[PDB]
RNA sequence: AGCGGCACGCGAGCUGGGUUCAGAACGUCGUGAGACAGUUCGGUCUCUAUCCGCCACGGGCGCAGGAGGCUUGAGGGGGGCUC
RNA sequence: ACCGGAGCGCUGUCUCGGCGAGGGACCCGGUGAAAUUGAACUGGCCGUGAAGAUGCGGCCUACCCGUGGCAGGACGAAAAGA
RNA sequence: UCGGGGCUUAAGCCCAGCGCCGAAGCUGCGGGUCUGGGGGAUGACCCCAGGCGGUAGGGGAGCGUUCCCGAUGCCGAUGAAGGCCGACCCGCGAGGGCGGCUGGAGGUAAGGGAAGUGCGAAUGCCGGCAUGAGUAACGAUAAAGAGGGUGAGAAUCCCUCUCGC
RNA sequence: GGUGAAAAGAACCCCGGGAGGGGAGUGAAAUAGAGCCUGAAACCGUGGGCUUACAAGCAGUCACGGCCCCGCAAGGGGUUGU
C-alpha cells in the first residue's frame, strides 16, 4: 500500500521546499527522519512535520509498520500567494508577491516478497 | 521501389605511396576514398568510405616555387597573434601536416568529415602498423 | 531600474542550468558511542556525549 | 454608445513622457466598461410595402391552399354554443383528425373560443388576415363570411 | 444580437495547437509562436518536396557513376550510351539497381561500352 | 621626442574645462518681442550586467581496466630597448 | 560664500603610490523586488547585404553549467528627438 | 585568404570537337481548377483545345458564430452544452462527424430571417502568470554579552551581573 | 454572483503546537468540502518513454537510420544520430 500524506495552503515559497525533499526524495524513513531534522532550514521542520504525520497514517490507519516503509513520491505544489504591496523610493506602487507550498510525502512497501 | 541501404560493411583498409606526387592531386583521389565515393556502396548519412593511411610523405613532389613561397597560416585568438610558417618548414619539422591538413580541406565538414579525416594515418617514412590488409594501390 | 537591462526572456531550461548548480546538498551523521543516536561528526549529541560526560539534559 | 457612459470627460495620462501608453478619457471602446462602436440602437425593421402586391400575397396565399382544397365554408357550425366537447365531435365530423392546423377562419367569438385552447389548432379570423399565419397552418374553417370578406379585398 | 466571441478563437487556436506539438521553443506552446513556426515548417516543406526530388536523382547519379567506374570507365561516356545506343530507357534508379545484382549491369555497361564504338 | 586609424579609440569606464537649454550682461542688429559659424559670468552626466565578450576559480562527464606519484611539449603567452 | 593673475606657508592634488581601520561587497540561516523581455540551441575573423551581423557566404576556433570579477558590443535599457 | 583547398606539358589563358550534370523551364503519368467547344432535348456528365506567380485593389463562391421563424414539433437520464484527447472518414479550405474521457441540464435538423458577426500584434483595454533571481535590498557604524525564565519552538518576549549612545 | 434536491455543511479517532491532512461517516456525486458548478490557456512541478558532454545554431523541413509502444501481416506513433 501507499499513505498519502499532506499540508495544503502552507507559508513557504516552493524553490525552497522543493529542494529540501528532493534532498531526502524516496529514501528508508530512518534516513529521512535524521537527515530531515540535521539539515539547517526551516522547510526541514514542516517537511519533517508532514513525513511525520506520513508516517502516522500508515501506522494507525492502513497497518504495514515503519520496518518496510519508504519514501515514495513527496511533491510540494504552490498554492496561490499573498499579494502584499511594498513601496519603493519615488514612491513606486511595488509588490512582492508571498508564495506558498503543498509537501506530499507519500510512502509504503518496502519488500513485497 | 525505395533505394537500398547499405548495412554496417566491411571498413576496407588500404595503402597509397606518398613520393614522386603532386600535393595537388594526390590527396585529391585519397580523400574522394574516405567518403565511399569510389565505393558502389555510397551513402551520405553513414561514412564507410576507407581508411587511408600514407606512407614517405616526408618526400611529396609540389610544383611552383611552393617549396620556399607556399605559407601555412595559424592563428591564436590573442591579437598579433597570425602566425605563419612557409611549407619550407613544414617539410623540416612534423612534414606530416601538410598531407594531413590538405585532405582537411579536401572533405566536407560536417562532423563526420573530422570522423573522416581520423580515417586516414599519415606518415613520413613508409612504415606503420601493419594492423591489416591495406594492399597497395596507384 | 537602470543601466543593465536583460535584453531577452532566459529560457527555463537557462533557469534549470543556474539552477543545475545548486542542489539542496545533504549533511552527513555518525552514530552515537555507547548509545543509539545520531550525531554530527566530531560533535556532542545532546543526550548522549564523547569520553567525559557533560551536559545529558533532554526531558 | 462612448457617449452616455456615466464615466468621465478627462485625460487620465499626460500624453507624453508618460512610460505608459496614450488615452484619455475611459469612455472609449478600447477600455474596459467603456461605450461601443456602432452597436444596438432603437430601429424600426419594418417598412411600407405596397397593398396591390400584398393583396396578391393574400390572394395567393389561399390560392396556394385552394389549390389543395383545404378550406371549408360552412355556412355555421354544429358546436355552436362555446364547448371544447362539441368543436371535437365536429372535427370528427369534418375528419380534423387531430394532426392538423387551423389558420381558422370564420365570423363567431363561440367558435373561436372553443378551438382558442386547441393546440394543433391556432384559429386564425377574417379581420386581420395574415400570409404568414395561412402558410404556418392549414384551415380555412369559415362560413360564406370570410369568402365575401376575402372578395373585396382582391376584386379589381 | 449579441454575437459572443465564444470558443471558436479556443477552437481553431487548439487546432494549430495540435499542429505545432512537438517544436522546440515557446513556440512549443505559445499559439503565436507556434504558428509562424507552421507557416515556416510548410513552405520549408514544399520546397523539399521539389527538393527532396533533386536530392535522390543526386544520389542515384552518384553510385551509378561508383559502379561504372568500378566496371570499365566513366558515367558520362556510359550515359551517352544509353541514350545513344538503344536502351531508351533505364529510370537512373534503376540503374541503382546496379548495386544489387551487379550482373545485369555490367551487361548493360558492355552494351553502352560497345554502342558507340 | 614619428605620423595615422580604430563611431575625429575609449562617458552602461572617469572628467564635464569646450559645446548650443531656461538667468544676466557688454558690443551688436532690430521702433520692437528678440537676435547674432560675436563675447563675458552661472549651470542635476541615472547605484543592481541578462547574452556575447574579456580577466581568474571551479563543478559534470570524459580519456573504451582500477588507484598514487613523476611527466613529453602538440599548441601558446611573455620577452625583446637604449645611452 | 560672485569672475581673472600673482606670491607666502602647508599638504597623498602629483611624482606614485605602499599599508591600516571600519561599513559593503564574499560564504551560511530567514525574508526577498524592480525596469527590460519577439523567440533563442546567442563565438571570432574576412567578406557581404537598406551602407555598423552570433543568424547570410567563406574560413577558423569551440568538451556541458557556473562563481567572483571587468564593461568592447548586443546600433545596450530610460526619454513615440528638446 | 582566389568562394576556401589546391592547380604550373594546369584546376591558369587562347582555339576547336565530342560528351554529362543541371531549375519548380519543356515533355510523360494521376488529381483540382477556370474559360471556350462538343455529344448531351439530358441541368447532371465524361471528352476536347487554351489558361491558373502575384501586394494594393476590383470580383464570385462558402465555412463558423448570436438570436429569431421553422417550435404546443424535435433530441437529451441509456446524459443536453463547454472542455480532455484522437493514428479513422468527409470537403482543396475556413470547417465537419465519429470514437473514447470529463461533466451535468440543456440543445434545435433539413429549409429561411437577422446582426455588437471570426484578432496576434494598436509602447491597445482588464485579468492572471513567468523574467531577471534565490540576485538587489532587509530604514542611519550607538553595539552588543552571558546566566535564568516561559513555552512545541526563542539572537528577536521577561528577570538581575555586564557593555555601549 | 452558482456547494447541494436537501445543511444532511463532516460527531469519533489519528499525526499535529495550531494550520492542514489521513480512516470513518453525509449524499446520486465530497471529481459538490465550503469564495466549493462546469475549470479551459499560460503557469510551476512528480514519475515514465526517446536523445544529449569535439561542438557554430530563426530552431524547422526531406530522407536514411536507431530506440520505445499499438498492429495478424504489411503498415502506424512518439523520440533523435547523421
Amino acid at each position: 500500500m501507499e499513505a498519502k500524506a499532506i499540508a495544503r495552503y502552507v507559508r513557504i515559497s516552493p524553490r525552497k521546499v522543493r529542494l529540501v525533499v528532493d534532498l531526502i526524495r524516496g529514501k528508508s524513513l530512518e534516513e529521512a527522519r535524521n537527515i530531515l531534522r540535521y539539515t539547517n532550514k526551516r522547510g526541514a521542520y514542516f517537511v519533517a512535520k508532514v513525513l511525520e504525520s506520513a508516517a502516522a497514517n500508515a501506522v494507525n490507519n492502513h497497518d504495514m509498520l515503519e520496518d518496510r516503509l519508504y519514501v515514495k513520491a513527496a511533491y510540494v505544489d504552490e498554492g496561490p500567494a499573498l499579494k502584499r504591496v511594498l513601496p519603493r523610493a519615488r514612491g513606486r506602487a511595488d509588490i512582492i508577491k508571498k508564495r506558498t507550498s503543498h509537501i506530499t510525502v507519500i510512502l509504503g512497501e518496502k519488500h513485497g516478497k | 521501389m525505395k533505394t537500398y541501404v547499405p548495412k554496417q560493411v566491411e571498413p576496407r583498409w588500404v595503402l597509397i605511396d606518398a613520393e614522386g606526387k603532386t600535393l595537388g592531386r594526390l590527396a585529391t583521389k585519397i580523400a574522394t576514398l574516405l567518403r565511399g565515393k569510389h565505393r558502389p556502396d555510397w551513402t551520405p548519412n553513414v561514412a564507410m568510405g576507407d581508411f587511408v593511411v600514407v606512407v614517405n610523405a616526408d618526400k611529396i613532389r609540389v610544383t611552383g616555387k611552393k617549396l620556399e613561397q607556399k605559407i601555412y597560416t595559424r592563428y591564436s585568438g590573442y591579437p598579433g597573434g597570425l602566425k605563419k610558417i612557409p611549407l619550407e618548414k613544414m617539410l623540416a619539422t612534423h612534414p606530416e601536416r601538410v598531407l594531413e591538413h590538405a585532405v582537411k580541406g579536401m572533405l566536407p565538414k560536417g562532423p563526420l568529415g573530422r570522423r573522416l579525416f581520423k580515417r586516414l594515418k599519415v606518415y613520413a617514412g613508409p612504415d606503420h602498423p601493419h594492423q591489416a590488409q591495406r594492399p597497395e594501390k596507384l | 531600474a537602470k543601466h543593465p537591462v536583460p535584453k531577452k526572456k532566459t529560457s527555463k531550461a537557462r533557469r534549470d542550468a543556474r539552477r543545475s548548480h545548486h542542489a539542496l546538498t545533504p549533511p552527513t551523521l555518525v552514530p552515537c558511542p555507547e548509545c543509539k543516536a545520531m550525531k554530527p561528526p566530531h560533535t556532542v549529541c545532546p543526550e548522549c556525549g564523547y569520553y567525559a560526560g557533560r551536559k545529558v539534559l533532554e526531558v | 454608445t462612448r457617449g452616455e457612459v456615466a464615466y468621465s470627460g478627462r485625460k487620465i495620462w499626460p500624453q507624453k513622457h508618460t512610460g505608459r501608453a496614450r488615452h484619455g478619457d475611459i469612455g472609449a471602446p478600447i477600455f474596459v466598461g467603456g461605450g461601443v462602436v456602432f452597436g444596438p440602437k432603437p430601429r424600426d425593421y419594418s417598412y411600407t410595402l405596397p397593398k396591390k402586391v400584398r393583396k396578391k400575397g393574400l390572394a395567393m396565399a389561399v390560392a396556394d391552399r385552394a389549390r389543395e382544397g383545404k378550406l371549408l365554408l360552412v355556412e355555421a357550425f354544429a358546436g355552436v354554443n362555446g364547448k371544447t366537447k362539441e368543436f371535437l365531435a365536429w372535427a370528427k365530423e369534418a375528419g380534423l383528425d387531430g394532426s392538423e392546423s387551423v389558420l381558422l377562419v370564420t365570423g363567431n367569438e363561440l367558435v373561436r373560443r372553443a378551438a382558442r385552447n386547441l393546440p394543433w389548432v391556432v384559429t386564425l379570423a377574417p379581420e386581420g388576415l395574415n400570409v404568414y399565419d395561412i402558410v404556418r397552418t392549414e384551415r380555412l374553417v369559415m362560413d360564406l363570411d370570410a369568402w365575401e370578406v376575402f372578395q373585396n379585398r382582391i376584386g379589381g | 444580437p449579441r454575437a459572443k466571441t465564444g470558443v471558436v478563437r479556443r477552437r481553431k487556436h487548439k487546432k494549430i495547437l495540435k499542429l505545432a506539438k512537438g517544436y522546440w521553443g515557446l513556440r512549443s506552446k505559445s499559439f503565436r509562436k507556434a504558428r509562424e513556426t507552421l507557416f515556416a515548417a510548410g513552405n520549408y516543406a514544399y520546397a523539399h518536396r521539389k527538393r527532396r526530388k533533386r536530392d535522390f536523382r543526386r544520389l542515384w547519379i552518384v553510385r551509378i557513376n561508383a559502379a561504372c567506374r568500378q566496371h570499365g570507365l566513366n558515367y558520362s561516356t556510359f550515359i551517352h550510351g544509353l541514350k545513344k545506343a538503344g536502351i531508351e530507357v533505364d529510370r537512373k534508379n534503376l540503374a541503382d539497381l546496379a548495386v544489387r545484382e551487379p550482373q545485369v549491369f555490367a551487361e548493360l555497361v558492355e552494351r553502352a561500352k560497345a554502342a558507340q564504338g
